[PDB]
């Protein structure tokens, strides 16, 4: 009954395609990307912006499958601009014993949001 | 940067230090690389984690000396390295890996099977 | 037993009616608004300020039903001013299987905090 | 099985007595104050600084009972100074049905950290 | 069924050895350090930077055992530099009755990330 | 912006692209709009998600060509669109929708019933 | 500011608006205040939420017209108001409240008992 | 700063105030310190929490007057203090602590046993 908070999945280095203060507050994500990282519509997500250093939390909504959209909408549009490179993460909680064997859903992107690889682990950083 | 599979044509000093950790039994030079004798390696955060030697003879290809650093095993590095070697050599229809130097043949077999290879006498084959 | 964090409900583009550092720290919200979004007295809430970009977390208290009050009180009054347009959100946790079918409680506002619509879903953003 | 995040208790307008970057990172609180608000040693707490507007999260440690100490230690000492007036809050999670009847532990202070009142509810703000 | 958020463990005053925006986003930590503080690969962690005052949340990945590495990677590298002194913390949730007797896993460092002491409690701060 | 139901009197180029996706079977012009022949659409984040044609004859009104983009179904768009059409035409006491072109009549019936309409031969009626 | 119990000696215009909401049956003036005829009120975020009239006759004291705004009941306002009235009048050893105007005598009794008062004929007493 | 075990050779005014709280029965001076008569203390956030007197006679060492402030007991302060005293006096092979002044001998015994000491008549010994 000790419960851990674990990285569930992440979209690594996606590029923001739209950022508009007047769009409905949320981050809209291509449904294919949500599926690859295991992120649900309406789920809380953290966004870490590699371009400008800002870190903020919002919730995900769906964008049309195959659009490659990453739309930072509403008040969140203060925190990102079109063309920024961001990491989008979701966290889940589970008991300690399950956490020890947990494998997160990682998806990697290059170019104009082309998905290059999905994986279940991050390697160890060596000296 | 993220885990990336690269073909090594020239070695930096850092590549030499890392290759020594992956393959302490080789002392490169000794590692001649040319068009048919290739080294592919897995790079993560500016360090090599795993490498394999590839010998090409047209439609036939051979793999030897596959090793992932013990510290980073069972994190998909070996799988990605071989997947990328196969994808980047689409002309090869038959691949062979001999069981030479393999420390634990049963682990090797389970890995190779996961990658679509069949166990044979003396090694593993994938001959689509 | 993997537990997700999901948007429970939100008040979309309410306007701050009062902001005072000397009022008791909290965000006080018209009880009708709390009911529409499913937000409870004493519940933790996040506030995203569309006017000034600030994002902060506090807790909700009730304001008189029908007053249309959104009062940003205490230290939070450093983060919002009268007339700012804010999104107020609450998050809940539930198991993965329930999260997949979860529908949040959304309420939309225009003008001087006139509630225009309640809904149970946010549409998909298309190209 | 929908779980809410609720205000557990709060220390309202305590004054910082010590702030030192070289002290062990934590917020140390007079044990009497911890007891009044229901805050535990080692529990995560949020601190909202009314004087300077900063909002930060740390964890509580105990200070000697009756010392009236509120010591903002370590990296947190970047966020508060001696004499700042802060609100210190802890949040708990519980199921929705329990959350509806939950009463937080509130303690109010004046002067040099003299505890004036404890309560189990915050009133409704009227027009 | 009231659930508390408790400090699970901490690395006290470790020094950042690497900080690179182009490395894969995460904080990589010597496996010996993770073991001492009870922090898991893929677990959410908070980082409080004593040198520059920044506070940010990310997730842990492993670095080679015995390397003494603390690598602040990706967007997080906006928040720390080589040679900064940081506190790295993980939080768990548990029921109130367990929280009352909980002992966190604390590890203390001096010099070039030499581990000097592990402990299960933080003392009381006296007047 | 948030989901909003609008009456379209002039079409932007973006409205034409979107209307083509909603109704690939129409090629507008072909879409004459005037006081009694109206198009209402559901707009969200600068795009049209759903549209319906309305024909008014005083106290009688007819609906045709109701379609919500498949990608955004079952999120309350269709319901809000029809609710708003009815609210914005308070003079109509009898509404008719024919079953023409409907791809799945049982889904249509369950939607229409949710909106207070009765199933009849050839379509759905709400005649308060 | 936080809930605070105050003794009202002069009324602001805001106090008059609030007192009208607490006591719509009184129209002040009509509310004479002097040393022995006091009004105590509960203030929260610049508004009065509850008030009570106190009449002092040395060691004897009387309370009437206790009302907390319905919107903010069962949040400890009434309790704090009476606690503070008693604490700020330490010379009174016997307090009386008549049951006049009380809308729900059983709720009043349970409140008064919580504050240490005994139910008697015609009201409630605390005579330490 | 973090809990640190120090050897006290000179006393600040703050050390004197703290030592008075740890040992109200001593009034220092009275506390002569020299090479063989040492005081070790546990410091945390600029205050002393616990102290012990050590008397050295080469390979034999004696401990007396071990006390941790009651407010901070059972947080590992006493254990760390004695661990550090032993580690910083590696020439001593036999340690003695008499049971003099100990308020609760059963708690003392359980502590001393946790630190590797054996209970004997009149005190506790660790004679590696
Ligand atoms: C000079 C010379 O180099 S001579 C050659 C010497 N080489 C050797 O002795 C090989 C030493 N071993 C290794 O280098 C590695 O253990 C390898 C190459 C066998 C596997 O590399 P890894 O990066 O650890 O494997 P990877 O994580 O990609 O595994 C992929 C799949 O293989 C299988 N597999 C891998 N390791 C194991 C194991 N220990 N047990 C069972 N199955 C395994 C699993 O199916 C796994 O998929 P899963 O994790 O989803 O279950
Ligand atoms: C050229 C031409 O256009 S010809 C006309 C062609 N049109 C068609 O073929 C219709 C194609 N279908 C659609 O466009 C849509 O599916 C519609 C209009 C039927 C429904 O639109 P939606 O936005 O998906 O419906 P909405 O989410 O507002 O549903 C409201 C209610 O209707 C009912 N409903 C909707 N879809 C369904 C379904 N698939 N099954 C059962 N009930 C349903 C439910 O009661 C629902 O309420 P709930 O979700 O709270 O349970
Ligand atoms: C002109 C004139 O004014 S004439 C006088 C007219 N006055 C009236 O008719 C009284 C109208 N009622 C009220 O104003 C209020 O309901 C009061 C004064 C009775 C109680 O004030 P509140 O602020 O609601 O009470 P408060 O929250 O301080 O309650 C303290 C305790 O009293 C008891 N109590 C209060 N309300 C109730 C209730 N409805 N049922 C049962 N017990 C109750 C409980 O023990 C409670 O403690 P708890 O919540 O820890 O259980
Ligand atoms: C003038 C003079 O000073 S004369 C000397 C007077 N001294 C006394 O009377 C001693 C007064 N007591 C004390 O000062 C303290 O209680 C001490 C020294 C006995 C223990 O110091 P503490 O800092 O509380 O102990 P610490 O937390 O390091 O305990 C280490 C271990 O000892 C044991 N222990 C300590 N206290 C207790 C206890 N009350 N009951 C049982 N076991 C205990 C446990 O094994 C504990 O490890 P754990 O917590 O992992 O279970
Ligand atoms: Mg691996
Ligand atoms: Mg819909
Ligand atoms: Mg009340
Ligand atoms: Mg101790």
């Amino acid at each position: 009954s000790m419960i851990r908070t674990m990285l569930q999945g992440k979209l690594h280095r996606v590029k923001v395609t739209h950022a508009d203060l007047h769009y409905e507050g949320s981050c809209a994500i291509d449904q294919d990307f949500l599926d690859a990282a295991g992120i649900l519509e309406n789920e809380a997500i953290d966004i870490w912006n590699v371009t400008n250093g800002k870190r903020f939390s919002v919730y995900a909504i769906a964008a049309e499958r195959g659009s490659r959209i990453i739309s930072v909408n509403g008040a969140a549009a203060h925190c990102a601009s079109v063309g920024d490179i961001v990491i989008i993460a979701s966290f889940v909680t589970m008991p300690d014993e399950e956490a020890r064997t947990w494998r997160p859903n990682v998806a990697y992107f290059e170019g104009d949001n082309e998905m290059k690889r999905t994986a279940k682990a991050i390697p160890v950083q060596v000296a | 940067m993220k885990l990336t599979i690269i073909r090594l044509e020239k070695f930096s000093d850092q590549d030499r230090i890392d290759l020594q950790k992956i393959w302490p039994e080789y002392s490169p030079s000794s590692l001649q690389v040319d068009d048919n004798h290739r080294i592919y390696a897995a790079r993560f955060n500016e360090r090599l984690l795993a490498a394999v030697r590839v010998t090409l003879s047209g439609t036939e290809g051979a793999l030897d000396s596959l090793r992932v650093r013990e510290v980073t095993r069972r994190r998909g590095v070996g799988q990605y390295l071989l997947e990328e070697v196969l994808r980047n050599n689409p002309g090869v229809s038959c691949w062979w890996m001999a069981d030479a130097g393999v420390e634990d043949r049963g682990v090797m077999t389970a890995f190779m099977q996961a990658l679509g290879f069949t166990a044979q006498q003396g090694g593993w084959e994938k001959c689509s």
